[PDB]
Parts: C-alpha cells; sequence; structure tokens
RNA sequence: CGCGGGGUGGAGCAGCCUGAGCUCGUCGGGCUCAUAACCCGAAGAUCGUCGGUUCAAAUCCGGCCCCCGCAACCA
RNA sequence: GAGUACGACCACACUUGAGUGAAAACACCAUAUCCCGUCCGAUUUGUGAAGUUAAGCACUCACAGGCUCAGUUAGUACUGAGGUCAGUGAUGACUCGGGAACCCUGAGUGCCGUACUCCU
RNA sequence: GGGCGGCAUAUCUGUUACACGACAACGCAGGUGUCCUAAGGCGAGCUCAGUGGGAACAGAAAUCUCACGUAGAACACAAGCGUAAAAGCUUGCUUGAUUAACGAUUUCCAGUACGAAUCGAGACUGCGAAAGCAAGGCCAGCGAUCCUUUGCGAAGAAUA
RNA sequence: AUGAUUAGAGGCUCGACCUAUUCUCAAACUUUAAAUGUGCAAACAAACCGUGCCUUAGCCAACUGCAAGGCCGGAAAGAAAAGAAUUAGAGGCACCAAGUGGGCCUUCUUCGGUAAGCGGAGCAGGCGAUGCGGAAUGAACCGC
C-alpha cells in the first residue's frame, strides 16, 4: 500500500507548471544569498540535487549557513507541544529572496523620509481621510430594484 | 489525406524555447555554468573573455553578467586594426591574436593596472600558466593579474582554432585566462607537447604567406584564368615577405597606444525608414471592406 | 526577375549510391571494393535497424554500403548513370523535395572493367538538388528555416533535369 | 470458493527454463494371385484463446474458454 | 530611424502564407597550401572577397491558428458558519460570509539593458 | 472467532487522503532482497517516437535521401516526477563506485538507532581549452550486542 | 493533452482515411481553479542612518567595494494617516512522579459492504468522568 519514501505522495507538490517546465534560469544563479536573510523554500524539480523534503516546500526561513552551492535555512516545525527550528540543508536553486518584510522595511524607510522633512521644515503630505464618515450624496442614476417576470423565465433552461 | 500534427492542440500545449535558443545564439546550459560562481563568494565581479567571429569580422569583448543584463566592460575590433596597420586578413589567425592582445592592453589601461601586468613582449607561441587565486603556485604575494575566462559561444573548440589565437592574444597582453596548450595550434596530442615555433609562425601569419605567395605563382602561371583568392592581397600589392613584419609592428604600436581607434568623422536629425503598423480600426474597416466587396459580387 | 538571381541556379548538392546486399560477410566486403572503386572515396556500412525473418537480417548486422559524392564527381558520375538509363526517368521519379532517382542493375555498364572475383552489383542512384543558401538550414550557429519560396519543387527538378542533361520524362503513375 | 496441475500434426505423448521431436495413423510406389506383415519414400503443426514485454514467444508475464485434482474443519 | 556582440524576462516574442528592406552590418558566398575533422571541406576547421539580397535576418500585412490582458459566463457552479429548516427519502432552499472554470467576446502581437557602429 | 488461505510482518510508487504536513481497513492498482567496469564519471558531437514524398532486386516490413516532428521516444526494474545544442543517442578519455580529520542536517522519529538522503571541509584524482562537473547508477534494493575473521600501526632515525 | 464514448456532416454504391463538429464521462485525467487552509513579517539582545572607526590567515586584479565580528556617534509618528486589531496575555526554565495506552457517540468529509444499532479513517465537539432543566421513556439529542 502507501509507502513512506523521501518522495512519498509528491505527484502534484513536485511538478512543473504547464508550459513552464525547463531549468532554473540566470537570474537565479546571480541572486545573492546572505546570513540572516529571508527566503521561501520552494523545491524546483527540475534540478533534483540539494531538493529538500516535501514539508519544507512553501514555507519561510531565516538562513543561518551559506556553502559554495548550498543554502541553510531555519524552519520552524510545530511537534507534539512545542515549535522546532529545524536547520534543512539545499541548493540555491530552491531558494527565493523572501518579501515577507517588504512592507515593514516600506513602512521604516516612510518614517524616515516623513522624520527628515520635517527637520527640514519641508510641507508634508496630507492625511487620507476616512471613507467611513457620513455625506451628502448626489445620485446621477437612479433605477429601480425589483424582482420581474423575466428573471423566472431566464433561470429555467431547455 | 494525412494526420496534420501541426494542429491548434499542437499549438495551444507548445512551450518556446528561449530567445536566444530559437535564434540559436546562446548555449543556456554553457552559459549557466561560466556565469556560475561560489554562492560564498556572494556575487563578486567575474569576468567572461566573449570571443565570436563572423565572416568578416572578429570581436572580442570582457563582459560581467547583470540581471538586468550584460555589461560589455571593454570591446576590441579586427575592423579596427587598420588603426593599428594591418589592411587585410582581418579574420586570420595572425588578426585574431592582435584583437585578444589590443582588448587586453585597453582593458588594463581602463582598470588602470598597465604598465604592471605588460606581458609578453616578443610571442615566441610557448605556454605559461597563468597565475589565479586558484593556483598560489607557491603563495606569493605579488599582485594577481585581471582574470577572465574564456567564452567561445558555440564555436567548435578545435586545436589551432582562431577563438585560442584570440586567447592566446589576450594572455600574452598580460590577462589572466585560465586556459591549457593543448588547443594552440602546433600542439601535438601524441607526444603531449606544444610546438612554440609552430604556433608562433601562425601568431605572425607565415601560413598566411606561404598561401600568399603559392597562389601568385599559380595567377602567374595561368593569366587567362580569372583569380579571386587574394584578390585585394594581390590589388594593394602585399609582398609575402612583408607580412611577418606588418604584425611585429603592429603589435608595438598596440601596446603603444591600445586607445586608438579607426579615425571618426566630425559630426544631424534621424531619418526614419520604418514602415508604420496599422491599427486595429483600420484593419476591421479594410476586413468589413473585403466583406462587404465580396456581398456585392455573390 | 526575382527568379533570375544569380543564387536561385539549381545545383546537384549530392549523389548517393546505395548497395543493399543484405546478408553481411564477403558479399557486403565486394560490394564495398566495387563502390570505392566508383566513388573514389571508402564508402561507409549500415547496420539492420531491426531482425527480420523473410529478410534473413538480424538487427546490427551489417547490410548495405553507401556512399555521398559531391561536386565535379558527383556530376560525373550522374551523367554516367543517365547514360545507362538513356536521360529517360518517370514523372514518379521525383520527389516533391526537388530530389530524384534512379537504379542501376548492373555496374558493368557504368564503364567499369569487370573483375571475376568481385562479380556484379545494382545499385541505388539518388541525387539530391538545391540551390545556394541551403546552410542555414545545416550550420551550428543561428541554425534556421529556409524560406519556403527558395525551396526546389518537382516541377522545377523536371525542368532542370529536361534543360541541363536533355532528358525525357514519361508522365506515368506508379502501379 | 482457496491452493495446484494441464490444453502441442488424425490418436496418445515429448520438448514446456525465447532463435517444433516419439510411436501409431494417413498418402505414393514396391513385394503377393490378392489382403496383412515387410521394404523404399512423402505429407501433415502454427504449440487452447486474447493481450503485454522482447530484435525474437510453444517458451516469458497477465485475463478469458475448458479439463483434472487437493481441501471445504471445531460446534 | 537602424545594425552587430553579449544579454535579462522567455510566444504581446510562436506557427503559416504574402510583401517590403536606405546606409553600415549580418548573412549567403569563393576556396582547400597549411591548423583541424569527416564516406563526403555537407557539418566542422583554415584561407579569402569575385558575386547576391534569392534565402536567413529585420519590418509590415491576414474579419489567419495560437498566445497575453480584459469583459461575459455569474453572484451561476462550488464553499466556511447556522436551524427542534423543508422533504419518506434523494436532496433542496433559506440566514451571515467567500466566490470559480470553459465556451463566447473586446483589445493587443514583445519589452528592457551594456558596448560598438550606421543614418551623420 | 479459530483453522485453512493470504499477508496488509521490513520496505518503494500512484490512488483512497477531504489543494500545508499528517491519516485506517485482509481498501484499490503495482513493486523490492536484484542488476551494471559500465548500465559509473567527464568532454564533445548528435536528436528521439513516429509520419510524408522519392530510389535495382525490395514487397506491410532490409538500406539510401529529403522535409515535418514539444518529446507523443529513451533514461536496468514498479510507478510518479524530471530532462531536447540533454538527464536521451553515439563516441573519446577515464576510475569521484577511492579516501574523507567522530563537521552539520533531512526523512522515520521518542526528535533514539538502522537504512536511504542533503549541504560541506581536507587528500589524491578523472574529464574539459575553460568556467566547471563528479566521492556511483537521484529518489526501494537492507542488519545490533556477543563471537568469528580480515585490513592498518613500512623501513630507519630520538641518551630518551 | 492522456484514457473512455454516441452520432451525423464534409472532403479524398461501399468501407477506410483525413477535416471540423456532435452525445456522454474519470479515485489512480487535466489547460483553469475556489471556499476553508497553511508558512513568514508587522521597531527595545532587533532594525535604520554615518564618503565614522578597529580587526580578519575571508571574496575580488586591487580598493574607499563585498563578507564577518566589534567600537564610537545619530535618529527613533516606540510605531502616524487610511475601518489600520484584541486579549479574565506574568513570558521562559527545570526537577520528581501517578494513572492511562480495550474506547464509544455525533455534525460535516469519507472508504469497504445490498445493508446493519456493521467494519474503518479525517477535522471538531461530546459521553466515558456528570448531574440539572427539556424532548413521556433513552450515557451521546436540545438547553445549560
Ligand atoms: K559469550
Ligand atoms: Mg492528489
Ligand atoms: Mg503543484
Ligand atoms: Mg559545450
Ligand atoms: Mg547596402
Ligand atoms: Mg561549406
Ligand atoms: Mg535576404
Ligand atoms: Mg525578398
Ligand atoms: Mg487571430
Ligand atoms: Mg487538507
Ligand atoms: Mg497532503
Ligand atoms: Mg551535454
Ligand atoms: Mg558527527
Ligand atoms: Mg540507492
Ligand atoms: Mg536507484
Ligand atoms: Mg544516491
Ligand atoms: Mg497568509
Ligand atoms: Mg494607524
Ligand atoms: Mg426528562
Ligand atoms: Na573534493
Ligand atoms: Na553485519
Ligand atoms: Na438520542
Amino acid at each position: 500500500v502507501h509507502s513512506y519514501g523521501y518522495k512519498s505522495g509528491t505527484r502534484h507538490l513536485f511538478a512543473k507548471k504547464f508550459r513552464k517546465h525547463g531549468v532554473p534560469s540566470v537570474s537565479t544563479i546571480l541572486t545573492n544569498i546572505k546570513v540572516g536573510d529571508y527566503v521561501d523554500v520552494v523545491a524546483d524539480s527540475a534540478v533534483r540535487e540539494g531538493m529538500p523534503h516535501k514539508y519544507y516546500h512553501g514555507r519561510t526561513g531565516i538562513v543561518w549557513n551559506v556553502t559554495p552551492r548550498g543554502v541553510g535555512v531555519i524552519i520552524n516545525k510545530p511537534v507534539r507541544t512545542r515549535t522546532l527550528r529545524k536547520r534543512i540543508c539545499v541548493r540555491f536553486e530552491h531558494v527565493r529572496k523572501s518579501r515577507c518584510q517588504e512592507a515593514f522595511k516600506a513602512k521604516e524607510h516612510q518614517f524616515q523620509a516623513y522624520l527628515a522633512a520635517k527637520k527640514a521644515g519641508k510641507a508634508l503630505p496630507p492625511l487620507q481621510k476616512s471613507s467611513r464618515l457620513g455625506g451628502i450624496v448626489r445620485p446621477k442614476n437612479v433605477e429601480v430594484l425589483a424582482r420581474r417576470v423575466a428573471d423566472y423565465e431566464a433561470m429555467v433552461p431547455y | 489525406f494525412v494526420k496534420v500534427v501541426k494542429n491548434k492542440a499542437y499549438f495551444k500545449r507548445f512551450q518556446v524555447k528561449y530567445r536566444r535558443r530559437r535564434e540559436g545564439k546562446t548555449d543556456y546550459h554553457a552559459r549557466r555554468q561560466m556565469v556560475l560562481q561560489d554562492k560564498t563568494k556572494f556575487g563578486s565581479p567575474k569576468y567572461r573573455l566573449v570571443v565570436r567571429i563572423t565572416n568578416k569580422d572578429i570581436i572580442a569583448q570582457i563582459v560581467q553578467a547583470k540581471i538586468v543584463g550584460d555589461e560589455v566592460v571593454m570591446a576590441a575590433y579586427a575592423h579596427e586594426l587598420p588603426a593599428f596597420g594591418i589592411e587585410h586578413g582581418l579574420t586570420n589567425y595572425a588578426a585574431a591574436y592582435a584583437t585578444g592582445l589590443l582588448l587586453a592592453r585597453r582593458t588594463l589601461a581602463k582598470l588602470g593596472i598597465a604598465d604592471k601586468f605588460q606581458g609578453a613582449k616578443e610571442a615566441d607561441g610557448s605556454y605559461s600558466a597563468v597565475r589565479t587565486k586558484k593556483d598560489d603556485e607557491g603563495d606569493d604575494e605579488e599582485r594577481f593579474p585581471f582574470k577572465a575566462i574564456l567564452d567561445v559561444g558555440l564555436a567548435r573548440t578545435t586545436t589551432g582554432a582562431r577563438v585560442f589565437g584570440v586567447l592566446k592574444g589576450a594572455v600574452d597582453g598580460g590577462m589572466a585566462v585560465p586556459h591549457r596548450p593543448n588547443r594552440f595550434p602546433g600542439y601535438n596530442k601524441e607526444k603531449s607537447s606544444l610546438d612554440a615555433k609552430v604556433h608562433r609562425d601562425r601568431i605572425f601569419g607565415k601560413h598566411v604567406a606561404d598561401y600568399l605567395k603559392q597562389v601568385k605563382e599559380e595567377a602567374s602561371s595561368n593569366p587567362d584564368e580569372k583569380c579571386v583568392q587574394f584578390s585585394k592581397y594581390m590589388a594593394a600589392k602585399v609582398l609575402p615577405e612583408s607580412i611577418e613584419g606588418m604584425y611585429k609592428k603592429a603589435h608595438a604600436a598596440i601596446r603603444a597606444d591600445p586607445s586608438k581607434s579607426l579615425p571618426k568623422k566630425a559630426k544631424v536629425a534621424h531619418k526614419s525608414y520604418k514602415t508604420k503598423k496599422l491599427s486595429g480600426a483600420e484593419k476591421r474597416a479594410a476586413a468589413k471592406a473585403k466583406v462587404a466587396a465580396i456581398r456585392e459580387r455573390l | 526577375s526575382k527568379a533570375a538571381n544569380p543564387m536561385r541556379e539549381i545545383v546537384v548538392k549530392k549523389l548517393c549510391i546505395n548497395i543493399c546486399v543484405g546478408e553481411s560477410g564477403d558479399r557486403l566486403t565486394r560490394a564495398s571494393k566495387v563502390l570505392e572503386q566508383l566513388c573514389e572515396q571508402t564508402p561507409v556500412l549500415s547496420r539492420a535497424r531491426l531482425t527480420v525473418r523473410t529478410f534473413g537480417i538480424r538487427r546490427n548486422e551489417k547490410i548495405a554500403v553507401h556512399c555521398t559524392v559531391r561536386g565535379k564527381k558527383a556530376e560525373e558520375l550522374l551523367e554516367k548513370g543517365l547514360k545507362v538509363k538513356e536521360f529517360e526517368l518517370k514523372s514518379y521519379n521525383f520527389a516533391d523535395t526537388g530530389s530524384f532517382g534512379f537504379g542501376i542493375d548492373e555496374h558493368i555498364d557504368l564503364g567499369i572493367k569487370y573483375d571475376p572475383s568481385t562479380g556484379i552489383y545494382g545499385m541505388d542512384f539518388y541525387v539530391v538538388l538545391g540551390r545556394r543558401g541551403e546552410r542555414v538550414a545545416h550550420r551550428k550557429r543561428k541554425c534556421s528555416r529556409v524560406g519556403h519560396s527558395h525551396h526546389v519543387t518537382k516541377e522545377e527538378a523536371m525542368k532542370w533535369f529536361e534543360k541541363v542533361h536533355d532528358g525525357i520524362i514519361f508522365q506515368a503513375k506508379k502501379k
């Protein structure tokens, strides 16, 4: 019956998208990965070396070690009543730079720009208002909402 | 009739190759390995000595790869050799060696390490191991020369190919390109040895001179037969006994002033030649006109 | 105008001579010597792709010897083959790809001195017609497809045979 | 139903472990007045059926049509 | 407004026919003494420049096939939460939320880099 | 129930499995205790299965040739996945199927072993012009204590 | 696309073959693709700024570049505005041990079986261990 090999039950998980076959391109090779960066562990089924176990597919973690061909990623994994930090060794073709901190980095950079403008006397941008406030509405087209006889015939096929 | 392989389902499932693979320009399997380097280097600069030969010209470039696109650090062409005294044979082995020498001198000048790495002033056609971080050769403290790796694209890497002629020119100019002498002209595979004299002769164009001399005897023998081989050579009156000296002077001239190129005319708007695309509304109107014309006939 | 361009001149790309002995051994060796003498170049053997009981052939068994001839020797061999054929070919002998071919039953008729050892052999002549510029489909770098208008058609092949060899085409359907 | 074995020239039976044999029978000619016996010759398979693998299936692996056995126990 | 070399994305870039192509390129092309490789200088390698835009290549065209983005399909199919809801059941509707796909149809037919060159 | 049968007893692929991971049955469909000095490693060249047109014998089916051909072939096996200037085919050279300082880690999982894996570091190499690529044939093909048995601790140098 | 499947039509008296359709399907088929999910981040050992400094037997042809460990300063809506969280949120760390390791039921999902108060799973509740108030009566239903 069902067996428990390394790649058991990965028929759809470890497969290329339709019309998206092929080995990784130059952009992945030129990517710089540093210790401390956030990466997403996504297996590339066309490589088959350094390929992570199926559990770590689609997980995000912190790089703790970089080798000439490999990347060490720390991944949280719940076991029983605790969460373990598992250090998986993969090849660089199975890691992509994570954007989990993109919004926070933009928020920090926006704050520094606002602080610089305030300290330099530059006029601050206007503050967006709420769309949940009361107001007067002047309609341009008003229609009667009702159930018509033709609506019942329109839902009867054949 | 017969079954149509290239039907609609065939096109819907078809996956196109990379653009440069469809055009037959880039061996991406080799390109991936050339641009690959240890992840522990964290994207430190690495250069490819790109060598490409057309029917008329030799292109030698120092290329460093980026995600946005490759950057050409320095480029040299065999068509710029007339500025250094080579007016003929801009595709032979001698021109390949000079082009590699020209690229090496220009690159070292731009980096400011020329007059420190001078290479081999006199070409003897012999082999010497290049100094690279990989091979310490004793962990000496001398400054390592600028290093690039040879890229030959889809060219067949046979013994005596002009791509290795450009390689020999670049290394003699003071550049560090890892290589072994197995593909230099004059290398004997059975004896596993290099014949520096044969390599030097092809570097200075003796083979062209011997061939030019032999054709001139044939041309003298049969004047009534129109001669095409070396036609510009004879018309310019290039004696076979002056080719070696011409290339020697070219090497000295390249080393003396590498930045020299073909003279540029002192220079106007761009005259358009593109044919304007029709608009969708125009195309629908033309199709309707054809349909109406057929309707009028029927 | 465009068909009068000098690069559209139909030329003989190669002539392929094939002898299928189908048994391997001394007969194949003698056929190889006959072909080598005719073409003035060493031939290349062909092994059987499969095992067939009725033809007495086993897979990977050497069964045929063939050769490709180009240039002046190809034209000279073609004239010899057409002379044995009286410069008369059937319409169905011409493929839609512009090539044609015929067969010789005895190699003595090719002006070849018979030898009591080598014996007599029959051969297949196949001529591949083409134009300049077909290299773009066979080169390594930037290999592409030859334009549809540059191809040699069956009609042009028969016109070439009539005009350049004074040939006669019997319009017939193969039975 | 579970386990096992077997379908081969007209008959019985080998080969059943990839590249058809035995005896009898039948046909032709001899010997005899004739038949039998005897002597000289000849023909007869597509390996039960359907698929698969293999360059090649009586052969190897699957399902089917049948045939033949061993079991179907404790109450 | 273009070309060449290396390219990033890898069809809005592919496929099939048709037409057009300034300059410089690129390319066909000529050739086999030498380097080198083949049954064959076809491929490949070397050496060349008499010829051609005929092909490649580049642009444009097609109520073209695909492809890409939208609309439609449709608040439909399906679905998280709820009932001492309906129904003999099969199942269905309702309540608070989420919300597809094909067909069909509209528009589009590469884009962005480095270096050198043409127009100049 | 037990017996008979079978094996769901160690283990691999697809499905059951409900789009993370994980999940039962004597659920479903199939595999494993082998095989390979090449069927391992590397470089180069090449493109496969099939179609169509054409060529003495030659025919459905022998070989030659030219076009089309997104893989419809092939990769020792069962299956899934993956791969086209290859991961397939051919060939030239090879022994990276060696050694590897108790490095770290994944799968099972108690976060124990065992078996398979991943990323390294060092030695000596192979292939390649070079970037590089290899410490087997990706992922199934296997074994504790005790006992038996084999290899390594070469020669010579040190007043210790 | 891969498998399965019904029937006309058009091309090349039948048939075949090809072309575009048509009727109907898939746990071990899929271009597409939810709902519900699942991983990460959301400023106090952190991150951001400085032609700042020190060290390295690290990368790079070198370096003022890159990698790393620190030092000295700076700035900090302590996280604005836009629906822009909430908490009966004291976080972590050990030590020594018991009973249990026959389960059962139910809403939805779900496999074998004609089916079963039958066998077997998933998520979560419940009984077991628990009465009380209800459905006359009922371990599991309703309320609590
Ligand atoms: K003992
Ligand atoms: Mg699934
Ligand atoms: Mg998937
Ligand atoms: Mg290569
Ligand atoms: Mg011009
Ligand atoms: Mg040629
Ligand atoms: Mg053209
Ligand atoms: Mg034209
Ligand atoms: Mg269209
Ligand atoms: Mg789930
Ligand atoms: Mg799952
Ligand atoms: Mg390869
Ligand atoms: Mg350890
Ligand atoms: Mg293994
Ligand atoms: Mg294996
Ligand atoms: Mg392995
Ligand atoms: Mg999320
Ligand atoms: Mg706020
Ligand atoms: Mg009560
Ligand atoms: Na090593
Ligand atoms: Na043992
Ligand atoms: Na009840």
